[PDB]
């Protein structure tokens, strides 16, 4: 999981 | 008269802008998993009979030029228009590979008075990008307006980060495609998007070794200025  | 006319010769264009790699000087991270989203979207909208055009790694200049050019096409024989933006973002902004683009600038090309062959037709902008840096910790259980007939299906709430899995794609896009595949032949688009809201809200939660970013949640936001119901059949 990564944020944009 | 309650539903948009969707039996023009063509459903319309689906423009997918997929920004994965950013210029080093911007300091923006590569968006692992975005290719999974772009492929899923291409197939999903192909099945809905959209003319899909995929574009990858566009600069801010190229984004503006592409949007301008598309808005100047003759859409008279097309029922609708779809644009999907996959990139980094913040409030009101989507990133080209080399810097920001104002969302308002992009969407303005398609205003009822500026793209006459789309006047009265639904213009859908689907956006996977951050809208800020908040994290949701969750809780345990004559004339028409020039701004009419736009819908913004945003991946996350205003002010919030949006989540993307490096293997599976983004929570929002994977959910959107799944719901379209299951329900596009049965449900009106607002109801499809409501099911997307539920899927994102209930089935995803972040996993991180960093406590700041762990166990976080997401709710997409539907921003509708549509004047009729939208059915893909």
């Amino acid at each position: 999981d990564e944020v944009d | 008269d309650n539903s948009y006319k969707m039996d023009y010769p063509e459903m319309g264009l689906c423009i997918i802008i997929n920004n994965k790699n950013f210029h080093k000087s911007t300091g923006m991270t590569s968006r692992s998993g975005t290719d999974v989203d772009a492929a899923n979207l291409r197939e999903t909208f192909r099945n809905l009979k959209y003319e899909v055009r995929n574009k990858n790694d566009l600069t801010r200049e190229e984004i503006v030029e592409l949007m301008r050019d598309v808005s100047k096409e003759d859409h008279s024989k097309r029922s609708s228009f779809v644009c999907v933006l996959l990139s980094h973002g913040e409030a009101g902004i989507i990133f080209g590979t080399n810097g920001p683009v104002d969302l308002k600038k992009i969407t303005n090309f398609f205003r009822g008075d500026r793209c006459r062959s789309l006047t009265g037709k639904p213009k859908l902008f689907i956006i996977q990008a951050c809208r800020g840096t908040e994290l949701d910790c969750g809780i345990e259980t004559h004339k028409i307006p020039v701004e009419a007939d736009f819908l913004y299906a945003c991946s996350t709430a205003p002010g919030y980060y949006s989540w993307r899995n490096s293997k599976d794609g983004s929570w929002f896009i994977q959910s959107l495609c799944a719901m379209l595949k299951q329900y596009a032949d049965k449900l009106e688009f607002m109801h499809i998007l409501t099911r997307v809201n539920r899927k994102v809200a209930t089935e995803f939660e972040s996993f991180s070794f960093d406590a700041t970013f762990h166990a976080k949640k997401q709710i997409p936001c539907i921003h509708s200025m549509l004047t009729k119901e939208l059915y893909f059949y």
